[PDB]
């Protein structure tokens, strides 16, 4: 369907076997399947086309609101309060959309998950480790900034990542 | 005491000359409502201690209070007003005569200072 983006949330195509019955008994799960499509699916059907006829007179649009960039608690001066609250309140936006690429992660772990069944720790390995690369990403970014984060403090914790890093390439290098 | 003894000042004076150059405080002020509900208030306790009908009573009295209280009310913010302006004022110039011991900061963005962060686990 043309609601999502298949991009997005990927789905393997679906391979569904054609029957081959070996005994001359009637299908009563053949039977139960024609009289729910001809009692509920029909009907249905009938309702939403009313219903989609109904909003196709109405048809009216809303749009998706875009931030333009600004710059960040790295170029703000020091207590410079107006820059510090531009800066701040990118980095909330930036949290909030870092937090809905997590959920689309996991999500897609969850559905593969089900999707494979009873072959999921082979056939799922793939997710798995875009998952453990995308936490292991969120976790360093945003793991113990307490209940009062803020983007000086997620900078301060940068700082101090960077430190660490470049200390362990200058012992290493020695 | 700061400002007294402050030079040129006039002894005995609620408001000197010097004052009228200030914006007067507008009548619809919320601090002169303000005091225009103290003054009601106290009618309506005049009322209530002598036994009178408290909001029916002696409305020339609580007239009375209501204006008396609203007159004092303006010009006691005018000198409210003109003492925190003198403030400022010298402030300010103290500041402008005295650069060394107010001397202006190099500004260095939160990229090149460097703060401890300390997680909370
Ligand atoms: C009865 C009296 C009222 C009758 C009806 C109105 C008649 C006058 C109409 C008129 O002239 O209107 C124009 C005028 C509009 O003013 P403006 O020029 O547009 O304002 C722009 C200013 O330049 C700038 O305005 P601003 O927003 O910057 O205001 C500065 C504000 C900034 O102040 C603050 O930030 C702090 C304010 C609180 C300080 C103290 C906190 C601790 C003490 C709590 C209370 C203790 C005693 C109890 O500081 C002050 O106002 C200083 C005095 C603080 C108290 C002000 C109270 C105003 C109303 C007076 C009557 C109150 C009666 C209460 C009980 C009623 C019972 C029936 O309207 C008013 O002033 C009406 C105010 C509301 C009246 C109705 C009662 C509301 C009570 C609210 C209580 C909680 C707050
Ligand atoms: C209204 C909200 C006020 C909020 C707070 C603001 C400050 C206070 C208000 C100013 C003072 C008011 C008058 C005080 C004395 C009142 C005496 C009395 O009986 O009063 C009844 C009186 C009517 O009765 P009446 O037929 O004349 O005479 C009955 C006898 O007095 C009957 O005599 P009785 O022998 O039966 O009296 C026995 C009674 C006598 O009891 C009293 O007299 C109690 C009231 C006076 C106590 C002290 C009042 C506050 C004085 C300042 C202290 C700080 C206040 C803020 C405190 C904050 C923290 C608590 O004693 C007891 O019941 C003893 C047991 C209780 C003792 C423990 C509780 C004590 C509470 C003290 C604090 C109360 C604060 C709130 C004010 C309550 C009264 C309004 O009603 C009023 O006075 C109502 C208030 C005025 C309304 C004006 C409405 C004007 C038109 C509409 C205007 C609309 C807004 C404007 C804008 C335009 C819009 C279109
Ligand atoms: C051409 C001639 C024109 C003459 C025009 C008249 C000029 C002024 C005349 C003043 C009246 C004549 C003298 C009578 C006594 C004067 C008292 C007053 O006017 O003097 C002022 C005094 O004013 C009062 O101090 C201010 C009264 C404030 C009342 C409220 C106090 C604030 C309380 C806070 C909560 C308020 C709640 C609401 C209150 C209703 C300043 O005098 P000052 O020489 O400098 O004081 C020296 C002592 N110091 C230095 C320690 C201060
Ligand atoms: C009668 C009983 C006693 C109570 C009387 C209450 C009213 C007293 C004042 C009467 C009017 C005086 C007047 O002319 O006020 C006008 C003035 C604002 O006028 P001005 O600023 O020039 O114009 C607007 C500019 N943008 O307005 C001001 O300066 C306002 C200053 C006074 C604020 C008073 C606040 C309310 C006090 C309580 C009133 C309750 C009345 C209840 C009456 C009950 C009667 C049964």
């Amino acid at each position: 369907p043309d609601s999502w983006d298949k991009d997005v949330y990927p789905e393997p195509p679906r391979r569904t076997p054609a029957p081959a019955p070996q005994t001359s008994l009637p299908n009563p799960v053949t039977y139960l399947t024609k009289i729910f499509d001809l009692l509920v699916d029909r009907p249905v059907t009938l309702a939403r086309e009313f219903i989609e006829q109904q909003h196709a007179k109405n048809r009216y649009y809303y749009y998706h609101r875009e931030f333009r960039r600004v710059p960040d608690i790295t170029e703000c001066e020091e207590k410079d309060i107006l820059c510090m609250f531009e800066a701040e309140m990118q980095w909330r936006r930036d949290y909030k959309v870092d937090q809905e690429i997590v959920n689309i992660i996991q999500e897609r772990l969850k559905a593969c998950q089900q999707r494979e069944g009873e072959s999921y720790r082979q056939n799922c390995a793939k997710e798995l480790e875009q998952f453990t690369q995308v936490s292991k990403a969120f976790q360093d970014r945003y793991s113990d900034l307490g209940a009062h984060y803020s983007a000086r403090k997620c900078l301060a914790k940068q700082k101090q990542r960077m430190l660490a890093e470049r200390k362990a390439a200058k012992e290493a290098a020695a | 005491t700061m400002m007294s003894g402050r030079p040129g000042r006039v002894p005995l004076q609620f408001l000197p000359n010097e004052a009228r150059s200030l914006p007067p405080p507008k009548l619809t002020d919320p601090r002169l409502v303000y005091m225009g509900f103290l003054g009601y208030c106290s009618g309506l306790i005049d009322n209530a201690i002598r036994r009178r009908p408290v909001v029916s009573a002696g409305l020339h009295r609580q007239l009375l209070y209501v204006t008396s209280f609203v007159f004092f009310g303006y010009y006691l913010l005018k000198r409210q007003d003109y003492m925190y302006a003198l403030r400022d004022h010298d402030m300010f110039a103290y500041v402008k005569s005295h650069p060394e011991d107010f001397p202006e900061k190099d500004k260095k963005t939160y990229g090149e200072i460097l703060e401890e962060f300390h997680p909370v686990r």
